[PDB]
């Protein structure tokens, strides 16, 4: 049960880190990938990754 | 029908080339295209604004 | 002859002094008044 | 005289040729003539009014 | 800069040739010159006032 509790406590760590690892694969509110070079957030298009 | 029009000779921020100057363009309260550019172009009015029914 | 600036802070006069004339006040138009919201489309400024 | 033009900044109802557009600032307020049609003429001062006599 | 224009496409009182009119939007707010005559020219915005500084 202590192992179960420790794994449950550590769960958010790997959850968040796997999500970040999926940054390029996944997307943000704007729709494009969380890490793209052509974010259409504002008229002055900018790229958050190269 | 489109709701949204500005016909009081009112001023709005329209940016032509490197500057934003008084001009009346889209002037609508609904958007389907050019939203990112419309925001800069559709800055709410400086002066009296009144709306009408273009129904275009 | 960008333009940096070197400023002291020990003296109790600091460069670029500010004057807070009045405390920040949030004004509103909930009152049954104003034209651009009644005569013209609602604006609730 | 024209006690009030009821024109400045306002546009009223003008039913012509079967289509009732809004323009030309034909606002008036008096009991001279066409009093019954005054309702139709002033049936849509949609926009803010600002009276100014022409002293006619 | 210009402190204010108060034009709204209407002057306060532009009186010339013995007759006082209302047009050309010549409203200013400054003591640069002709303050005594600025009292006569100004001090009568019959219609609404819209201030849009020209930054002159």
């Amino acid at each position: 049960m202590q192992e179960m509790g420790r794994a449950a406590g550590a769960h958010p760590d790997e959850l968040v880190f796997a999500l970040l690892k999926a940054g390029n694969a996944n997307l943000c509110y704007d729709g494009q990938n969380f890490f793209d070079t052509d974010h259409p957030v504002y008229p002055n298009v900018d790229g958050t990754g190269t | 029908e489109v709701e949204g029009v500005f016909v009081r000779a009112t001023v709005e921020r329209r940016c032509r080339a490197g500057f934003c100057f008084d001009k009346e363009g889209q002037g609508f309260a609904d958007g389907v295209l050019s939203d990112e550019q419309l925001e800069a172009l559709e800055s709410d009015p400086l002066l009296k604004v009144e709306r009408c029914t273009f129904s275009g | 002859a960008f333009a940096p600036a070197a400023d002291p802070g020990a003296a109790w006069y600091l460069l670029d002094t500010s004057r807070s004339l009045k405390p920040l006040i949030y004004q509103e138009r909930m009152k049954p008044s104003f034209t651009s919201m009644t005569k013209e489309d609602d604006e609730q400024v």
